[PDB]
């Protein structure tokens, strides 16, 4: 018999089995997610390490097969998962000093206490005091103290743990066949199999920044208005030639600039869109809020939502000593079983939040009949991009008012519009230099080109220039900045939000191509469209099953990532920018500092 | 005539445990009046999907020697009981002929065959060397060969048991919650017809 026939048993014989087990350790983890109780914690512990220790023996013996015979992709595909190694390729020492190491950095980054200097007793965490502070506050000096308190007793020990690890799992991806662990990261946009359709680890290297250079004109004039702005604020700190500083960008890293609106509102004088008293004078609860949320993703065309949704999930309050952590969050525990876990408040985030779990929750159930090892996204960024349309498409004003919450008679006008424009960009597109320029470090560090003494200083440099931000105090090589990050010292890829924003707003345009809507495409709104709702099924149901330039086919007519979408989106903020600041200049000068 | 002779239903339809579908219960029936009026009517039945006959004409017809099989299986394989079907259950454990004149009912039963820790006490077979007759039962317990060495009875490599359990919970969505399905054969042999609907005065 032929060796398809083999693997193909195999494979039968794996998933039955795994489901069960899989199953009963996501019932025990949302049990204990649930219900804080000690025992809740053993319980998750021993459901839980059986499951690896079952899939430890499954991964051993599929290697007895020799991956260059097998035909039919599908199966190639499902056994490639099969077939990692994971850390098992080192010695017992190695492996466990890694984890060790993993362990160490993880419970420093997640203890960290700073006190100020006249009262060394009293410190503060990076929970919400010294994050509230850098937060919404306004002094120079106490901003400048934190952050060089933050990046002074966090990140000073971290370098010697950080230069190991670079080594060690270096070594790692050398003994599974990849020459750096940037390759390991990149993997996921790979394939390797249908002609016309493939896609090579390196090739979005140069993806990257060809698809960056068409969107610098609109963050250098974000930047300038920003600089403008923040010089009409603190005086005597900014100069008008070179770029603003580091920690007056609202935020512990500046990731988001969205807590920098309230000094640079265009306006305001116009108020928000806001309609959390008017949700509260009609008496809305959380089951008025899921309905609603329901019945938006009926009208559209999605399948309707299953019993025990209801019953199961813990959808709002628990109150009593019967306490639960309560970040909100989707599961599927599979079996046909989904819930949802959030504390419901009335409030519009809260709104936009259940319409995001709604739509994850929506793309879970729709893949349910692919093989257990392809029931995923096409890649890392589909999920949250596609999560993330519905809340996009559900903040429009139409939407509101047909929903009764904003007066019938409601007439928007340039200044609510250019408003909300800005809110929305200065969240979006303020933050793909950094993950850009952080990615590219990381890349660049894993390669080695880089060596040991040129870690910070190159760092700095090239923030300086990719994204304008410069020091308020030198640091030569003895701190490690990127490495006081929850992403960097978890050890968690950062490419996935560049990506996000570019399928989401490729997803978008389409859609409001595909539904016959005419205007400013940041008005659009896709409720009541039948056929935009079969467009997004029929790529939502693939599954992990194709490659994801295959599902970039049927939502756009381009397997390329194109970023004309956001240039679109963004169309009358940039010709009001334009002749906004006829005066000041747009860039900045790398050569000008604080200090110096 | 006069006051008519039940047929026994109840303990087909009402017993209190069934048999896992790789030996899935058959019986027969003779020298009874069987009443479908009660059957078509009732709500409980989610599935009574019969097509050889018509399902209003029952009482009308006379046949002999009817045959009842009974069985649980899982929700989404309930349409893999009907003539011309292919699947796992179909062609492996219970396969019916293309000339198929019976009637086939199916109904949930989440609150009987479920328990919160699992009821692991339903298996069904994954492995056959070939597919299976039509109204064949096999039970046949030995170790499967999937390459070209002996197994000795032994799970090596490519050597599998054959009949693998379910996992049935009581959380479980539609789908995946157990169904107990009961088919109805009528066969027309040249011996008198004995079994058949009451005939009203
Ligand atoms: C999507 O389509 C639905 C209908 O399939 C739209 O709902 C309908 O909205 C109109 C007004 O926009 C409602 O008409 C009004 O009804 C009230 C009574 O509820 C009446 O007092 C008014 O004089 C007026 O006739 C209509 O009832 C309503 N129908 C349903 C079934 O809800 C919905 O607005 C559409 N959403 C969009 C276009 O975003
Ligand atoms: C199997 O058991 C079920 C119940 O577990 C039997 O069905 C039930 O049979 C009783 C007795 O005839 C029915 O009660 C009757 O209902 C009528 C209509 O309301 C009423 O007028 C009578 O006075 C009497 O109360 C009952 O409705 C019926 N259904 C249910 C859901 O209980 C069934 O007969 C047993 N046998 C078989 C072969 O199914
Ligand atoms: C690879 O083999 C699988 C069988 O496991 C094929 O899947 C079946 O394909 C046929 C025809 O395309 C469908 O009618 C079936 O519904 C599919 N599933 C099953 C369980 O049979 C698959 O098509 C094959 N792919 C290639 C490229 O040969
Ligand atoms: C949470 O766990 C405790 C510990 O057994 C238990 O007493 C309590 O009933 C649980 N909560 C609920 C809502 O069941
Ligand atoms: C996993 O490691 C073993 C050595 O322990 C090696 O023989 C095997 O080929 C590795 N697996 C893969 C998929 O390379
Ligand atoms: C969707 O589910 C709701 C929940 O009860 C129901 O009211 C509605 O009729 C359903 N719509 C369908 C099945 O089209
Ligand atoms: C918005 O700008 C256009 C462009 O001239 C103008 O015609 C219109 O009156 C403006 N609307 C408001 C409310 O200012």
């Amino acid at each position: 018999s032929t060796i398809e026939e083999q693997a193909k048993t195999f494979l039968d014989k794996f998933n039955h089995e795994a489901e069960d087990l899989f199953y009963q350790s996501s019932l025990a983890s949302w049990n204990y997610n649930t219900n804080i109780t000690e025992e809740n914690v053993q319980n998750m512990n021993n459901a839980g390490d059986k499951w690896s220790a079952f899939l430890k023996e499954q991964s051993t013996l599929a290697q007895m097969y020799p991956l260059q015979e097998i035909q039919n992709l599908t199966v190639k595909l499902q056994l490639q998962a099969l077939q990692q190694n994971g850390s098992s390729v080192l010695s017992e020492d190695k492996s466990k000093r890694l984890n060790t190491i993993l362990n160490t950095m993880s419970t420093i980054y997640s203890t960290g206490k700073v006190c100020n200097p006249d009262n060394p007793q009293e410190c503060l965490l990076l929970e919400p005091g010294l994050n509230e502070i850098m937060a919404n506050s306004l002094d120079y000096n106490e901003r400048l103290w934190a952050w060089e308190s933050w990046r002074s007793e966090v990140g000073k020990q971290l370098r010697p743990l950080y230069e190991e690890y670079v080594v060690l799992k270096n070594e790692m991806a050398r003994a599974n066949h990849y020459e750096d662990y940037g390759d390991y990261w990149r993997g996921d946009y790979e394939v390797n199999g249908v002609d016309g359709y493939d896609y090579s680890r390196g090739q979005l290297i140069e993806d990257v920044e060809h698809t960056f250079e068409e969107i610098k004109p609109l963050y250098e004039h974000l930047h300038a208005y920003v600089r403008a702005k923040l010089m009409n604020a603190y005086p005597s700190y900014i100069s008008p030639i070179g770029c603003l500083p580091a920690h007056l960008l609202g935020d512990m890293w500046g990731r988001f600039w969205t807590n920098l609106y309230s000094l640079t509102v265009p306006f305001g004088q116009k108020p928000n869109i806001d309609v959390t008293d008017a949700m509260v004078d009609q008496a809305w609860d959380a089951q008025r809020i899921f309905k609603e949320a329901e019945k938006f993703f009926v009208s559209v065309g999605l399948p309707n939502m299953t019993q025990g949704f209801w019953e199961n999930s813990m959808l709002t309050d628990p109150g009593n000593v019967q306490k639960a952590v309560c970040h909100p969050t989707a599961w599927d525990l599979g079996k046909g079983d989904f819930r949802i876990l959030m504390c419901t408040k009335v409030t519009m985030d809260d709104f936009l939040t259940a319409h995001h779990e709604m739509g994850h929750i929506q793309y879970d159930m729709a893949y349910a009949a692919q093989p257990f090892l392809l029931r995923n996204g096409a890649n890392e960024g589909f999920h949250e991009a596609v999560g993330e349309i519905m809340s996009l498409s559900a903040a429009t004003p139409k939407h509101l008012k047909s929903i009764g919450l904003l007066s019938p008679d409601f007439q928007e006008d340039n200044e609510t519009e250019i408003n909300f424009l800005l809110k929305q960009a200065l969240t979006i597109v303020g933050t793909l230099p950094f993950t850009y320029m952080l990615e590219k470090w990381r890349w660049m560090v894993f390669k080695g080109e880089i060596p040991k003494d040129q870690w910070m200083k190159k760092w700095w440099e090239m923030k300086r220039e990719i994204v304008g931000v410069v020091e308020p105090v030198p640091h030569d090589e003895t701190y490690c900045d990127p490495a006081s990050l929850f992403h960097v010292s978890n050890d968690y890829s950062f490419i996935r939000y560049y990506t996000r924003t570019l399928y989401q707003f490729q997803f978008q345009e389409a859609l409001c191509q595909a539904a016959k809507h005419e205007g400013p495409l940041h008005k659009c709104d896709i409720s009541n469209s039948t056929e935009a709702g079969q467009k997004l099924f029929n790529m939502l149901r693939l599954g992990k099953s194709e490659p994801w330039t295959l599902a970039l086919e049927n939502v756009v007519g381009a397997k390329n990532m194109n970023v004309r979408p956001l240039l679109n989106y963004f169309e009358p903020l940039f010709t009001w920018l334009k002749d906004q600041n006829k005066n000041s200049f747009v860039g900045w000068s790398t050569d000008w500092s604080p200090y110096a | 005539p006069n006051i008519t002779n039940l047929c026994p239903f109840g303990e087909v339809f009402n017993a209190t445990r069934f048999a896992s579908v790789y030996a899935w219960n058959r019986k027969r029936i003779s020298n009874c009046v069987a009443d479908y009026s009660v059957l078509y009517n009732s709500a409980s039945f989610s599935t009574f999907k019969c097509y050889g006959v018509s399902p209003t004409k029952l009482n009308d017809l006379c046949f002999t020697n009817v045959y009842a099989d009974s069985f649980v299986i899982r929700g989404d394989e309930v349409r893999q009981i009907a003539p011309g079907q292919t699947g796992k259950i179909a062609d492996y454990n219970y396969k019916l002929p293309d000339d198929f004149t019976g009637c086939v009912i199916a109904w949930n039963s989440n609150n009987l065959d479920s328990k919160v820790g699992g009821n692991y006490n339903y298996r069904y077979r994954l492995f056959r060397k070939s597919n299976l007759k039509p109204f064949e039962r096999d039970i046949s317990t030995e170790i499967y060969q999937a390459g070209s060495t002996p197994c000795n009875g032994v799970q090596g490599f490519n050597c599998y048991f054959p009949l693998q359990s379910y996992g049935f919970q009581p959380t479980n969505g539609v789908g995946y919650q157990p169904y107990r399905v009961v088919v109805l054969s009528f066969e027309l042999l040249h011996a008198p017809a004995t079994v058949c609907g009451p005939k009203k005065s």
